[PDB]
């Protein structure tokens, strides 16, 4: 009868008076089962969140000019605009954001076309002004080109990157990826005209902190 | 049921003029590896 | 496993505490802070320097009073502990001693030297002493200068009390100054700054006073 | 320009005329800020659902006799019957549950009172039916016997103990413990009538498998 | 003036049935190895 605390994870109790515990007899609690019912790993579930999602699809067509923009995607703002995404759920709590960044453009092209897309990242407090930007310049950017010909796919790992240490997951604050035009595609007759642009995304180095009620938003860095 | 498979476009067939306009594609089930069977039965089905 | 966590000797750690055993009110300084299974408690210093420590925060001067002086009498000038300024977190502690620098700033239209003089005990030790200022430790200033002279502690109270307003025993002390050089609208301004102070006994934090 | 794969979790990615990955100049990737803007250990977000949650109070009186019923819980539909639980963000997505529960029952009684509330557990395919049972006999379950005197707290850990081999999520599965009346209270005058019992729970050895699209119930074992 | 640069054809771009027509170029400099810059100076250009 005496002073027993107990604590897991944020919660916590301290109780006065305590009775001692009770088990079943023999007791088994090893987690795992074997022989195994599944074959995953059980650190699946809170994997869960990093696995890599379709984003923001776009459409190329021919009579966009130079400097257009083909696709837009707002990058923390991105993984779970629904509730259908994977890491939704488990960001519906916790209101900050370290987690690093792993993007993979999807691209196919009908051989015989000719001209290039240009994925960069463009951070928040970047991306407050595009009018300041010559355009001929982006490549000084985190980017990747892609030529219509002879590219599958362009995988760019972006690390994280902002002003403040860590960063609101209901806002834009890791900025976003942009996908323009760095010249015009060319279509010989006949092909299909639109060719079709999906940023398949994903994410790495999870990381979560600062609970709040499920659907309230709080401030932290301002 | 054993559970639905989806099949979904991303990014749309480009044909060329020189190339066809659509394709055709097949599903296969290949068993896995460490798959077992139990306890053999009888059934209503004939020649098989 | 590795969720949970579980007593019944450790509950103190957790945090249940009896406060009607305090032990000395130091003893709660010694107190490990409970914490749950994710908490890191870490000490992070982003600066080197710490501006917490008694030493760096009271090096920061504070201005105490303004005053132009057209005539070459002996002006009186008490000073105060400081109100409404950081120097106020000075006022948790009555007792202090230490030597307290005092920065004078002199602006002059027309060419004045000013003179500084500062005596802990004030006008009045039971003659008048204020006859003349050059004895007691004056320090010249040039006209449109100034200088940091730091006064040291002569008092026949060891300990000042910051609270106070008693001219004796209280106050850090009273300026005694006087312009030179036959001038008008000589304008002064004093600032009031610390050196190693020493703060013994804490009181509570005090009201801020509206009515005054 | 060679075959690239990638595989985070369950989803996976396997392309053909691969480029080269990019990323900023002196990347860093490790995760943790050092220093920290927060005091939490990083290992919070996936150990979240595990935190302790308040569960079915109920107000048991004089008037109740014996073999009543104070309160009830179903046990695995416990933890996240609303929104609002921290458990269930994270389990409205995978639909099978290995997991262990802790359950402690939290009472206070007014000094001067007597009387005892019995926290039993009985699984799903027990609970089907209350008829058959002997009330005399319910200690031969795992439980906790609870004086009104000098006990403060009742510290009972439950195994996981089912038929099937996984259990699921949604559903009572698990049965749940029910709390009953082994002898009534008695109250002298003046004293407050009702004393209020809640059973504040937990949850440990989180486990969850077979990833299901959000909103709608898949069966498993059936 | 730095100096003309003349972008000439040697043979003419031959396009197929199932190939653009034409195509389209960029140029761009790049900096060298070994460019030293000196003597900052300030110009009336504003926001650069």
């Amino acid at each position: 009868d005496r002073v027993a605390a107990s604590t897991t994870t944020n919660a916590g109790n301290l109780v006065q008076a305590s009775v001692a515990p009770t088990m079943p007899v023999k007791p088994d609690f090893k987690n795992t089962d074997d022989f195994l019912s599944m074959s995953y790993r059980s650190t699946t579930a809170p994997t869960n969140p990093t696995k890599m999602v379709h984003l923001a699809h776009g459409t190329w067509t021919t009579n966009q000019h130079r400097q257009a923009l083909v696709a837009s995607i707002t990058l923390l703002q991105a993984f779970w605009p629904n509730q259908d995404f994977p890491a939704w759920g488990q960001s519906r709590y916790f209101a900050a954001v370290r987690c690093g960044f792993h993007i993979q453009v999807q691209l196919n092209v009908n051989i015989g076309s000719a001209g290039c897309l240009i994925a960069a990242y463009m951070p928040k407090t970047a991306h407050d002004h595009m009018n300041t930007y010559t355009f001929g310049s982006y490549t000084n950017l985190p980017h990747v080109l892609m030529n219509a010909a002879t590219t599958s796919q362009a995988d760019l790992y972006i690390p994280y990157v902002f002003n403040h240490n860590y960063a609101r997951t209901d806002s834009d604050d890791l900025g976003g990826i942009y996908i323009w035009v760095w010249s015009a595609l060319t279509v010989p007759s006949g092909s299909p005209t639109t060719v079709d642009v999906t940023i398949f995304g994903s994410l790495l180095d999870l990381d979560f902190q600062c609970p709040r009620p499920p659907g309230a938003d709080t401030v932290i860095y301002t | 049921s054993l559970g639905h498979l989806r099949i979904d476009v991303l990014n749309r067939l480009t044909y060329n003029s020189s190339s066809p306009n659509a394709v055709n594609c097949i599903l296969q089930i290949k068993m896995g590896d460490d798959a077992m069977f139990m306890v053999p039965t009888t059934s209503n089905l004939v020649m098989q | 496993n590795v969720e949970a966590a579980q007593g019944e000797e450790l509950a103190t750690e957790v945090g249940l505490r009896a406060t009607e055993n305090d032990g000395s009110l130091s003893e709660q300084l010694n107190m490990s802070q409970p914490m749950f299974l994710n908490f890191k408690k870490h000490k992070v210093n982003i600066y080197a320097a710490t501006h917490t420590k008694v030493d760096h925060i009271f090096g920061r001067a504070w201005a105490v009073g303004v005053f132009n002086t057209e005539t070459a009498a002996i002006q009186k000038f008490d000073l105060h502990f400081p109100t409404s300024t950081h120097g106020a977190l000075s006022r948790f502690f009555c007792h202090w001693t230490g030597e307290l620098n005092i920065h004078i700033l002199n602006v002059s239209t027309t060419n004045a030297f000013l003179k500084v003089a500062h005596t802990w005990f004030g006008t009045d030790s039971g003659i008048a002493r204020t006859a003349t200022l050059e004895s007691n430790g004056t320090m010249i200033i040039p006209p449109n200068e100034q200088m940091t002279l730091c006064v040291p502690y002569y008092s026949e109270v060891p300990l000042r009390c910051v609270k106070g307003s008693d001219r004796n025993s209280a106050g850090l002390g009273s300026l005694f100054t006087q312009a030179v050089g036959r001038t008008i609208s000589n304008r002064v301004q004093i600032f009031v700054s610390f050196r190693c102070p020493n703060f013994f006994f804490p009181l509570p934090a005090p009201r801020e006073a509206t009515s005054a």
